[PDB]
């Protein structure tokens, strides 16, 4: 398949600003190569076609260019209606005709630590045999965050799950909800559980922790 | 105005089938190419295959590993996908969309898949699980702000819902997307950041409903 490298896949940004995305492909495509944009929870909308020809309703601001290898969507005024996830698609081979791997347009504040909380089990779960060990990184920004859980001192890997929530109406903040999953018996053995975050907003990670 | 809705989806069981169902409407269905595309939860656009108007071509992703068939009954504005085989991995949004076909500004006589994809319908979301109904075991997130919450863990299939106070609280409340755990069954959590001041004198209560298994649940959250 015909490889399609988009970058950047985050860019926040803020009214006013212009944005440009970059799509290239492993092998030459010519001018067949088209940009879509996908808000939350909708369907993709076709915005150029043959590299640099816009669909009917597209606004003017919206613009691409390029050929061969190397393409190029730019929005030269961004409003509000633009935050969107956007794609590139190259339409010169098939199968399979593939897509970029998305640009994820948001509304540009500034840096925020999160506020980091760590949640024991209950007493409840324990009882049926699980412990759930829960961090929380509360209202950060931007959405880029890592954590790592330590069992007295041991870096747990494969044994947490994560998710993170739509970044937020009023103060353009994410949060983040991290699971640590172990047996109630493995629970019993340990003392110290701890949840380290790293986040551009802190210059050393922060770690939270309680002892069972 | 011109449109493509889907329909056909829903829950299957790992190794079993389904039909997917596309209509269009206001054009004429026969003179155009048709595509399939699909969005796994969280992921980018993946293109799976394709049909000419004619039906005497078709393509189909490597991902669909040869196992799915696309169709179309133009007397019917119709176009299907048979997936067989299926696969938790095959979880995702469907979409059905149109050729634009030509590089002018309004296509008469419509070529193949060059110039991109200009109608997309809504989707139909397709979950592949072997798991059983059931409802949630709701557990406390016990807490100058603090944090609380509830962890709502091992329930089957999506939706839940949660509510603060039944409704009343709303502000600084964080309701996370779930995550599938390796058994099969979601796990979701919501959160609210309050000021600690209010801990000894304030009643927090996570109202938790999973309408699939009739399963309702007020949970009261206090200091352990």
């Amino acid at each position: 398949d015909i490889q399609m490298t988009q970058s950047p896949s985050s860019l926040s940004a803020s009214v006013g600003d212009r944005v440009t995305i970059t799509c290239r492909a492993s092998q030459t495509i010519s001018r067949y190569l088209n940009w879509y944009q996908q808000k939350a929870g909708k369907a993709p909308t076709l915005l150029i076609y043959d590299a640099s020809r816009l669909q009917s309703g597209v606004p003017s601001r919206f613009s691409g260019s390029g050929s061969g290898t190397e393409f190029t969507l730019t929005i030269s005024s961004l409003q509000r209606e633009d935050f969107a996830t956007y794609y590139c698609q190259q339409s010169d081979s098939i199968p399979a005709l593939t897509f970029g791997g998305g640009t994820r347009v948001d509304i540009k504040r500034t840096v925020a630590a999160p506020s980091v909380f760590i949640f024991p089990p209950s007493d409840e779960q324990l009882k049926s045999g699980t412990a759930s060990v829960v961090c929380l990184l509360n209202n950060f920004y931007p959405r880029e965050a890592v954590v790592q859980w330590k069992v007295d001192n041991a870096l747990q890997s494969g044994n947490s799950q994560e998710s993170v929530t739509e970044q937020d109406s009023k103060d353009s903040t994410y949060s983040l909800s991290s699971t640590l999953t172990l047996s109630k018996a493995d629970y019993e053995k340990h003392k110290v559980y701890a949840c380290e975050v790293t986040h551009q907003g802190l210059s050393s990670p922060v770690t939270k922790s309680f002892n069972r | 105005e011109v449109q493509l809705v889907e329909s056909g989806g829903g829950l299957v069981q790992p190794g079993g089938s389904l039909r997917l169902s596309c209509i269009g409407s206001e054009f004429t269905f026969s003179n155009y190419g048709m595509n399939w595309v699909r969005q796994a939860p969280g992921k980018g656009l993946e293109w799976i295959s394709y049909i000419t108007g004619a039906s005497a071509t078709v393509y189909y992703a490597a991902s669909v590993r040869g196992r799915f068939t696309i169709s179309r009954d133009n007397a019917r504005n119709s176009l299907f996908l048979e997936m067989n085989g299926l696969r938790a991995e095959d979880t995702a949004v469907y979409y059905c969309a149109r050729d634009r076909g030509c590089n002018s500004p309004t296509c008469f006589v419509i070529g193949y898949y060059y110039y991109g994809m200009d109608v997309w319908g809504q989707g139909t979301t397709v979950t592949v699980s072997s798991a059983s109904t059931k409802g949630p075991s709701v557990f406390p997130l016990a807490p100058g702000t603090a944090a609380l919450g509830c962890l709502v863990k091992d329930y089957f299939p999506e939706p839940v819902t949660v509510s603060w106070n039944s409704g009343a609280l709303t502000s600084g409340v964080h309701t996370f997307p779930a995550v599938l755990q390796s058994s099969g069954l979601y796990s979701l959590s919501s959160v609210v950041t309050v000021p600690s001041s209010s801990l000894g004198t304030q009643t927090y209560i996570c109202n938790v409903n999973h309408k699939p298994s009739n399963t309702k649940v007020d949970k009261k959250v206090e200091p352990k």
